[PDB]
RNA sequence: GCUAAACCUAGCCCCAAACCCACUCCACCUUACUACCAGACAACCUUAGCCAAACCAUUUACCCAAAUAAAGUAUAGGCGAUA
RNA sequence: GCUACCUAAGAACAGCUAAAAGAGCACACCCGUCUAUGUAGCAAAAUAGUGGGAAGAUUUAUAGGUAGAGGCGACAAACCUA
RNA sequence: CUCCGCAUAAGCCUGCGUCAGAUUAAAAUGAACUGACAAUUAACAGCCCAAUAUCUACAAUCAACCAACAAGUCAUUAUUACCCUCACUGUCAACCCAACACAGGCAUGCUCAUAAGGAAAGGUUAAAAAAAGUAAAAGGAACUCGGCAAAUCUUACCCCG
């Protein structure tokens, strides 16, 4: 019980795919292109991540400055009530002061 | 403990629910005092039943048939067959104005008619 | 359905020893 | 990425198969056996 | 009388009853109105005696003999019926030109959605009818809240619909991958 | 009809006529003993005792003394493998009365020996099955249960 | 009508058939079989066409195609790629064996050129008068689209008609005039109906 | 004395209590039967 | 040896993109899903509190129309918490 | 739709005594004094017996009204869906 | 045995009718469970009414004597308008509210002991303890917080209201 009777099929990677093949290309776009691309604008995503890092509460505080009047309304008050929560897990709770 | 998942019917509900309730039958009539039904025979749909006395068509069709397209009938392909031929013969003909067009077979108005186009008032 | 395949491997080395046992090979 | 034990298997059985040999439901329950494994050890 | 609603005597008991092909809206496009009006009631009562038939089967626990012989006579009917309405629209947008026999109109409900009202029959005008002016065609200011919560539903719908689309696609490729092209 | 609009009546207006009418009624055997005048139907819920007189009348030329009409309800006990009940849909019944003496039973519409065909049939596959059916015989007791094949 | 569960495992027995019930009840739930996605249009495999199999039991064998199931692109051929099954069997009575065909793939099946009896690959193409046929990429030849019994079983060249069945000569019998009238309008005048009196106008709401 | 008997069912009570002419009656019950749209109710009244 | 065990699909999640938005007939604000009769009732108005301040009483962040930076700066505040 | 109070229009109360009765004996009906039983029961408050009232401030069916910063209350801090 | 029973209202909605069954009750005939088929037929009941003005002091109680207060449930006329008439709906059951095939709750009419409707014992044995009853020598509250309970059919007094 808890355990597979048979084994699973065979996991079969190509590693010379186009995706594989060509990862890291363009990387040094700006060292070897006179700096006129970053290389944090070949990232893509979320508009509110692009080129940016920070934890759950300045993720959660950045994306509803930059889409927060697009977002669903059932959403939009979940992401306030979890900045909410955050504010008071950061700010009060802890072992260190 | 009541069913609100099934059809409102007049089998449920007291007395006074029951009889007011029906199941879509139009009236023929209206009730007068002491609940005497006064029956409209005007109200009663009358049945135009034709003679089927030497009708050639029957219920199904031979297979030994050809296979002909289906040419959905429009406005203009019944105006073309109807309305143009005798509108083509009085513009050739020489007479021919809007005036006369009631006479071609248009219909300024639908008021006192029997059976009204738009809004309809006759059955199928 | 768990995924994985090393537990599963390992898993069907205990089941023909555990085989061998029950029917010993000449 | 969900990872869960796949293995828990094997790690039960490196205790039983030292209560192979007990009296009771402490030679087949891991709950039971782990206790009086250690105390036998 | 009472004998058409049954089939010919010689066929009672029999397992198949020859028919033929079933009235094509083509084939009735040709035909008068006062012959459809007459081809309207010979159909009926051919449905009506495969209705008895169909029934009378069911109390016996037997199966009916041709059972095909009732679909064709429905769709008969419902080309009869698809010609007649087609001859009736087209001449209603010639004198008239209007699209729909009844008439009615676009209007909000109290729930605040769009809805095509079908106008009723009366006999008084619709300022001094008691009943249709306590019916309400507007939406007051709290329903917008609602109208988004149901229009962000339908878009969640939409888009787990055209995801699951999308990944049934990229998984028709792993065991068909001659079809790149 | 059903299904329609209705034209709406005022005093002194037209009178109402339906050219084709929808209503499909099926004649139906009643499950109790009724007088011999006595017919019953199967009518639609719209359909009218007043209707179902002057249906029969124009379209089948049958006179009728009396219709009476009942509704029967259609059991929604039945449930589905998900619990969700089903429902047998409701049907009015219909009782005529013939009017000048005349007697109506209902006719027998299966006879067996109609249902029994004097034409030979022959089905390849129900001969094949029958002819080898017959040939094959059951085991010999006393042979054991030895395969009987072996002519040896 | 018809009543197809979403993900219903179509079969060799036809769907509403008592052996499909008992194998696909309404509260089963299967893994979807994957098939791959062929244009009606590009499909180029009919009833009573003669195939060439590829691969299988018996290859390089040629047989009619008997029945076609689009929605798991399977070609069944009388006779070959068959095993083996006892029918009517009975509680004392083993039964008859018969040889039972199982389907075949598009792919595991081939279309062989009328012209020489070897698997070939054909492309569609429009001839002079316009109609599509399909013609063998190699040695290229048309290859039309086999006659099959029609499904119901009517023969039309066997055909008598009944006492029910109109006649060809009145059923093509054209009677209609195009009018600007109604068909109640028109039965009034036909039948001998009159109806002086006026419709008061009401209103609409 | 015993309880749980408290459901003396009665359809003018019914209809009139909780009914569909009722809940439209007020603002409120059009919000109810709002949140039972959005829902999903099979029944959204009596 | 029973009871059981085991499986890989159903679909789902987060983004991106794109604004979004019906229909056969019939029925449905009266007891909704009810063919058919004299009416005139009409919509708008500061959120509060939990909590934090180790009580509590002023006070205590809540997208509001550009990412970054200026800056947790000026400033406010039982000049406390904090903003 | 329980319950507390109220509104509208209804219903029921044998027999005996006295014939005047918020009178007595005493059925139906309403209540629940004491005892035993029951205590995951027949019952999330019951059963048997014994008891109080039973033409009145009585009991009771139906529809309607009062809603929580409240209602209702012959004040038990009662009752307002166990 | 008869705690009732039949019917109406309310509520419920096909929920012991036929055929079939691998389902089911303690019960592999029955069936309230499954599948199919059938079924309740209006005279009872429900569903009513043209307008304007106008009229309506004198209870009920066998309503007659008689006596009351708490002072009561029943009525028209004038003028105008108005010749087609029997539609629609309810009608089943061993049934509702209590999670149950619950010893509970449940309005009215008739029956007032039945012409209707029902079965306390699966079989055996006949220990304790326990429960519900019957009988009991002599004594008769000595029991007990208390004459609780049972039997019987009884006096007087006090406190509170
Ligand atoms: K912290
Ligand atoms: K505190
Ligand atoms: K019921
Ligand atoms: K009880
Ligand atoms: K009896
Ligand atoms: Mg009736
Ligand atoms: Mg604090
Ligand atoms: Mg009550
Ligand atoms: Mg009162
Ligand atoms: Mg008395
Ligand atoms: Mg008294
Ligand atoms: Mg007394
Ligand atoms: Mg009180
Ligand atoms: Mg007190
Ligand atoms: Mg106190
Ligand atoms: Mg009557
Ligand atoms: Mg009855
Ligand atoms: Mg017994
Ligand atoms: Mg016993
Ligand atoms: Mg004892
Ligand atoms: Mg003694
Ligand atoms: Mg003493
Ligand atoms: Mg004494
Ligand atoms: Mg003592
Ligand atoms: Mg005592
Ligand atoms: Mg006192």
């Amino acid at each position: 019980i808890g355990i597979r009777l048979t084994l699973p099929p065979p996991k079969v990677v190509d590693r010379w795919n186009e995706k594989r093949a060509m990862f890291g290309v363009y990387d040094n776009i700006g060292i070897l292109g006179n700096f006129e691309k970053h290389p944090k604008e070949l990232i893509r995503g979320p508009i509110w991540l692009r080129g940016w890092k920070g934890n759950e509460l300045q993720r959660c505080i950045r994306k509803r400055k930059m889409v927060g009047s697009r977002m669903f309304a059932d959403d939009l008050h979940n992401l306030n009530k979890r900045i909410r929560y955050l504010y008071k897990h950061f700010n009060r709770h802890g072992k260190f002061r | 403990g009541a069913d609100r998942m099934s059809k409102w019917t007049s089998k449920r509900g007291p007395r006074s629910f029951r009889g007011r309730k029906g199941r879509g039958a139009k009236g023929i009539g209206f009730l007068t005092s002491g609940w005497r039904f006064v029956q409209i025979k005007e109200m009663v749909p009358e049945f135009v039943v034709p003679d089927l006395t030497g009708f050639k068509l029957k219920p199904y069709v031979s297979y030994l048939a050809p296979e002909s397209e289906e040419t959905p009938l429009t406005a203009a392909q019944l105006f073309s067959e109807a309305v143009a031929p005798a509108i083509e013969k009085d513009f050739k003909d020489g007479t021919f104005d809007p005036d006369n067009l009631e006479k071609y077979g248009f219909e300024p108005t639908q008021e006192g008619k029997l059976f009204q186009l738009y809004p309809r008032n006759f059955l199928r | 359905v768990k995924k994985g395949f090393r537990a599963a491997f390992r898993f069907q080395k205990e089941l023909e020893r555990q085989r061998l046992l029950r029917c010993p090979p000449p | 990425l969900r990872n869960r034990v796949t293995d828990r298997y094997f790690r039960i059985q490196e205790v039983l198969k030292h209560a192979r040999h007990f009296r009771g439901r402490k030679n087949r329950c891991y709950r039971l056996a782990v206790r009086t494994v250690i105390r036998a050890f | 009388g009472l004998e058409e609603f049954f089939d010919d005597p010689k066929n009672w008991g029999q397992e198949k009853v020859k028919s033929g092909a079933a009235w094509t809206c083509q084939q009735l496009r040709n035909k008068s109105n006062e012959d459809l009006h007459k081809l309207w009631y010979v159909l009926l009562k051919e449905r009506n005696m495969l209705l008895t038939l169909e029934q009378e089967a069911k109390r016996q626990r037997l199966p009916m003999p041709s059972p095909e012989r009732l679909d064709k006579v429905v769709d008969s009917m419902d080309a009869l019926d698809k010609v007649v309405q087609e001859r009736e629209d087209a001449l209603r947008l010639l004198q008239t030109g209007q699209e729909r026999a009844r008439p009615g109109a676009w209007r909000r409900d109290i729930f605040g959605r769009i809805i095509w009202h079908k106008f009723k029959q009366w006999v008084i005008p619709w300022h001094l009818n008691k009943r249709y002016n306590r019916k309400r065609f507007f939406a007051l200011p709290y329903v917008d809240h609602f109208l988004r919560l149901e229009r962000e539903k339908r878009a969640r719908i939409k888009a787990r619909k055209e995801n699951l689309e999308r990944k049934k696609a990229k998984i028709l490729l792993k065991k068909f991958p001659h079809l790149a092209e | 009809a059903r299904n329609v609009v209705y034209p709406l009546y005022r005093l002194g207006g037209p009178q109402l006529r339906v050219f084709r009418t929808n209503f499909f009624i099926q004649l139906v055997r009643p499950g109790v003993a009724q007088p011999e005048d006595t017919v019953q139907f199967r009518i639609p819920m719209e359909m009218t005792r007043v209707d179902l007189r002057n249906y029969l009348e124009g379209i089948y030329n049958v006179p009728v003394a009396a219709v009476r009409t009942r509704v029967q309800h259609g059991s929604n006990k039945r449930r589905d493998h998900r619990n969700v009940r089903i429902k047998k849909p409701d049907y009015k019944v219909a009782y005529v009365q013939l009017a000048h003496g005349q007697t109506f039973t209902f006719p027998d519409l299966f006879p067996e020996k109609d249902e029994s065909p004097e034409g030979s049939a022959a089905d390849d596959l129900y001969s094949m099955l029958e002819e080898e059916r017959q040939q094959r015989q059951s085991s010999d007791p006393r042979r054991g249960g030895v395969p009987s094949w072996f002519g040896l | 009508k018809v009543t197809l569960p979403p993900h219903y495992r179509y079969g060799m027995s036809p769907p509403g058939s008592v052996a499909d019930k008992r194998k696909n009840p309404p509260w089963i739930r299967r893994r979807p079989v994957v098939v791959e996605p062929i244009s009606d249009e590009d499909w180029y495999l009919f009833c009573g066409d003669t195939v060439e199999i590829l691969e299988g039991k018996d290859a390089g064998k040629q047989g009619k195609v008997v029945q076609v199931i689009r929605q798991r692109n399977w070609v069944v051929v009388g006779g070959l790629n068959t095993h083996y099954r006892y029918i009517g069997k009975t509680m004392d009575y083993r039964g008859t064996m018969i040889p039972s065909e199982a389907p075949l793939l598009h792919r595991q099946v081939k279309l062989v050129d009328p012209m020489d009896r070897k698997p070939t690959e054909i492309e569609w193409r429009f001839t002079e008068a316009g109609e599509r046929v399909r013609v063998s990429t190699r040695s290229g030849r048309i290859i039309p689209k086999p006659e099959f019994p029609r499904a119901d079983g009517i023969v039309p060249e066997t055909w008598i008609d009944g006492p029910k069945d109109t006649s060809v000569e009145d059923a093509l019998e054209r009677t209609y005039v195009p009018c600007l009238k109604t068909l109640q309008e028109e039965v009034m005048e036909a039948m001998g109906i009159k109806e002086t009196r006026k419709y008061k106008k009401v209103y609409w709401y | 004395k015993a309880r749980g008997n408290e459901y003396q069912p009665s359809n003018i009570k019914r209809k009139n209590k909780h009914g569909w002419v009722r809940r439209l009656s007020t603002p409120a019950g059009v919000q109810v039967i709002l949140r039972r749209m959005l829902k999903g109710r099979k029944s959204l009244s009596h």
